[PDB]
């Protein structure tokens, strides 16, 4: 073809990605062309935002298909897991701002990412954050997703119909990971993830979630008091704690949307978000 | 959304003359490739065959089991129309292209159907079904590449439902907007046969169908356009919209279905073209 | 350099769509299917469906190629 393999960027859940000449190529794994690649193409050919990855090319042979994206220097997981990088409040504010703007643009077009995690938040050398891995993204609005650590409680209860809350809970989990530099709720099973959520935040009642029992895969847990938020995040300010509380509301209807979170006082307070050209960069 | 979709950007054309030019260019290109004869079919014969095979695709999707959503059928028909804007039936057989279009539409619209149950809907022997499946798998990538990787198709059914909701809410003069559903659906079906999908937006098509049903029911809703839609401020916008509806109605009324004898003659010619 | 929120500016080439929070007060929700308790539990409301249908009905209505 027109591309030469250079490195190996890693293995996804449905494809193998490598750096080629700079672009990144995903090699997708009698059913025909894989549905995940078709979903990614059909969704990325309809969106145009600075904080959303753009599909550059696609090729293949018969039932084998390969996707070509613009090459991103790193992702947020590498930033978080790096111990030599200091995450100042301005850096966190900038990352959250770019993520929320991208998700607001995505939600206005009635698309849920449904696979949000720090490794899916790509960063380039200019400091622009983009959302990628749209192989699980689905359009919502017409009348068992997300990685477990970042899965919303309503998804863990087997909710069939949902909205932007599943993305916002993952956004809150990513914010908590940025604040603590470790995964916030690292469970190994759905029951374990629910237990960790209820231990850290408290078991919700019928007032914080008026339809707890309507969900099919719903089970009753012990009543946990829940750790105070300012105890979990000692350095968080009042506005940041308010944003976290809005992001982690058990009610998916009451949980703040991307626009509501963007209107919150945390982003308009001081200091301003760090410009992309000054964001932390993992040293070689 | 449609207002920034690839369908509006790349697959909505000014007039039928541009569509005819594209089809003639495709026919001429295939003829030049073949040269590098009475057996060749003219662009109007190609159009007749394309219409016949679009009807065949419609009746194939009508009796599909499990039940096929109407949006998937619309997506498949749009795929067929877009593919045969720049391709000739004398190079790629429409019999296989219609099945590839249905396959890709089922895949894109998240209508989960496996290949064996897809090919089980064909009135053919199991060997014939396997051959058809292999042909579909061979042509799927070609269909995707000929669509410019523009797989999201906007259909007029959701705008039709939205317009019905708005009529039920903000138009008390129309007491029961649900009595216009059947005739509007018939007008939408007749629209799908013509080239209206490549020349007008889905919302315009839905509004045209609704107002055609209203006119056939004896109800006039010029106030809905002028008052409810706030077009009394912009008179030229109202005139342009009315002209668009009139052009759509003219397109519908002048469409001629293919004739059986011509269809048979063109089928023989196409079989001779493909065998050689 | 502080941040100030600015709403997204996307042209729809159609009639203005009423705000999502105002659909209930304007009577739009009386003509859509009511969300089941499970749908409300998951975060799905009939307002979303009504808003999407209204947005689809008005998109590109005043546009020509
Ligand atoms: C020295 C200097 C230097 O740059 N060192 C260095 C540090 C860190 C990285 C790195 O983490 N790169 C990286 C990791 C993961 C992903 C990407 N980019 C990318 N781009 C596009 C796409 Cl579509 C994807 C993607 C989507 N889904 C995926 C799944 C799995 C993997 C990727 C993926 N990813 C970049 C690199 C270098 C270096 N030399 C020695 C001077």
């Amino acid at each position: 073809k027109r591309y030469e393999k250079l490195d190996f960027l890693g293995e996804g859940q449905f494809a193998t990605v490598y750096k080629a000449r700079i672009v990144a190529i995903k090699k997708i794994k009698k059913d025909g062309i894989n549905r995940t690649a078709l979903r990614e193409i059909k969704l990325l050919q309809e969106l145009s935002h600075p904080n959303i990855i753009g599909l550059l090319d696609a090729f293949g042979h018969k039932s084998n298909i390969s996707l070509v994206f613009d090459f991103m220097e790193t992702n947020l997981e590498v930033i978080i897991k790096d111990n030599s990088l200091v995450l100042t409040p301005s850096h966190i504010k900038a990352y959250m701002l770019m993520t929320l703007q991208g998700l607001e643009y995505l939600h206005q077009h009635w698309i849920l990412h449904r696979d949000l995690k720090p490794n899916n938040l790509l960063l380039d050398e200019n400091g622009v954050l983009k959302l990628a891995d749209f192989g699980l993204a689905k359009s919502f609005g017409s009348p068992q997703v997300v990685t477990r650590w970042y899965r919303a409680p309503e998804l863990l209860f087997g909710a069939r119909m949902y909205g932007v809350g599943v993305d916002m809970w993952a956004v809150g989990c990513i914010l908590a990971e940025l604040l603590l530099r470790v995964p916030f709720l690292p469970g190994d099973s759905d029951l374990d993830q629910l237990t960790r959520i209820f231990e850290t935040l408290g078991t919700p009642t019928e007032e914080q979630w008026p339809d707890m029992c309507s969900l099919p895969d719903y089970v009753t847990f012990k009543s946990f008091p829940g750790i105070p938020l300012h105890h979990i995040f000692s350095a968080a300010g009042d506005d940041l704690l308010d944003l976290i509380q809005g992001l982690f509301l058990f009610n998916p209807c009451a949980r703040i949307t991307a626009t509501q979170a963007l209107k919150m006082k945390y982003f308009s307070n001081r200091p301003g978000p760090t410009p992309g050209c000054q964001l932390p960069r993992p040293n070689c | 959304m449609y207002h920034n979709s690839s369908q509006k950007r790349h697959w909505t054309f000014s007039s039928e003359e541009q569509l005819a030019r594209l089809r003639a260019d495709a026919n001429r290109k295939f003829r030049c490739k073949a040269v590098a004869d009475p057996v060749f079919l003219e662009p109007h014969e190609e159009m007749t065959l394309c219409k016949y095979y679009e009807k065949r695709l419609l009746e194939f999707c009508s009796v599909f089991k499990p039940a096929m959503p109407r949006s998937v059928v619309g997506t498949a028909c749009m795929y067929f129309k877009r593919f045969y804007l720049n391709n000739s039936v004398m190079e790629y057989h429409p019999r296989i292209i219609m099945l590839t279009c249905a396959f890709l539409a089922c895949k894109v619209d998240e209508f989960n159907v496996s290949s064996p149950q897809f090919v089980g809907n064909l009135r053919e022997s199991p060997l014939g079904q396997e051959k058809a499946l292999e042909q579909i798998l061979e042509y799927e990538l070609l269909l995707i590449q000929q669509l410019n990787f523009h797989l999201i198709v906007h259909n007029p059914y959701r705008p039709f439902e939205g317009f019905l909701i708005d009529l039920k809410t903000r138009y008390p003069i129309l007491e029961n907007p649900e009595i216009l559903r059947k005739t509007a659906d018939d007008f939408l079906n007749r629209i799908a046969l013509t080239d209206a999908y490549l020349l007008y937006t889905p919302s315009q098509i839905a509004l045209t169908a609704i107002l055609s049903s209203a006119s056939r029911a004896g109800i006039t809703m010029e106030s809905y356009l002028s008052e409810s839609l706030m077009l009394k401020e912009n008179r030229t916008c109202l005139s342009q919209l009315l002209d668009i509806m009139k052009s759509m109605r003219n397109l519908v009324k002048k469409y001629e279905p293919p004739r059986s004898e011509e269809v048979a003659v063109l089928k023989q010619k196409l079989e001779r073209c493909h065998s050689a | 350099a502080l941040y100030e929120y600015q709403p997204l500016q996307i042209e729809t080439y159609g009639p203005h769509v009423p705000e999502l929070e105002m659909l209930g007060r304007l009577g739009y929700l009386n003509h859509v299917r009511a969300a089941s308790p499970q749908d409300l539990a998951g975060g799905y409301t009939s307002s979303l469906a009504c808003h999407r249908a209204l947005q689809d009905a008005f998109s590109g209505l005043f546009w020509q190629p």
